[PDB]
């Protein structure tokens, strides 16, 4: 039974890094995304008015 | 006078066992209720969106 | 339309009450299901000796 | 007009079911908790004998 | 000699409460990351209104 | 030990299930801010060209 859990939690840890680099790209491709979109569309709403 | 001792060991891990599958028991049965409850949620904000 | 409208709220949000409640008394009893034959093993454990 | 008239008479044969459910549901669970009170007073009493 | 089966029968408790432990952990883990998208839907339904 | 252990993979567990559940979020708030974004100013370019 030692073994079974240790081998489920060492399974599982490979899958925690693939999950921490998706968790970061995800956070920063909102925040670029929003930033430079936003951006960019309130910089030609402002001279277009 | 041994095995009354190794057999309230055995009783000492059921005990621990206990409070982890009664714990999951009861979350479990309040998961399966907020499924329903967020299923009926979708419906009403599906309907009027 | 408002008044028809209006007689289906106090029908929904009942029928929505009483499904409320028959969830809530449905997890209870297989609970109930499930704890009633601890019981019955613990007592037939002590009633074995 | 039209589909408020169609759910109407699905919501009204609903309620009906369903409190026809909760009470043969709650039937069993009386009993099983009669049941599960005399199971945890026969078990003290057994560990007495 | 019953403390041979008591024993035993002590043991086998422990595996009984594990496995349903275990088939509740497995479970409620596929329950519990349903919530969870369940959950993000509904900001989509509220975000689009 | 194995006690010991279950806690810290029960822990990783918790934490991976919370990596998975802010995945689902990430990806619905990513594709929400994304349309929310798209249509607000494309909209309002319209208005001002």
């Amino acid at each position: 039974d030692l073994n079974l859990e240790r081998s489920h939690a060492q399974k599982n840890e490979n899958a925690r890094q693939q999950l921490e680099r998706q968790n970061k790209e995800l956070k920063v491709k909102l925040q670029e995304m929003e930033g430079t979109v936003k951006s960019k569309y309130k910089a030609s709403i402002t001279a277009l008015e | 006078t041994d095995l009354e001792e190794r057999l309230r060991r055995e009783e000492k891990q059921r005990q621990e066992l206990e409070k982890t599958r009664r714990k999951l028991e009861g979350d479990s049965t309040d998961l399966s209720d907020q499924i329903a409850e967020l299923q009926a949620q979708i419906a009403e904000l599906k309907m009027q969106l | 339309r408002g008044e028809l409208a209006n007689e289906v709220k106090v029908l929904l949000q009942g029928k929505g009450d009483s499904e409320h409640k028959r969830k809530k008394v449905e997890a209870q009893l297989q609970e109930l299901q499930v704890k009633f034959n601890e019981g019955e093993r613990v007592r037939t454990e002590l009633a074995d000796k």
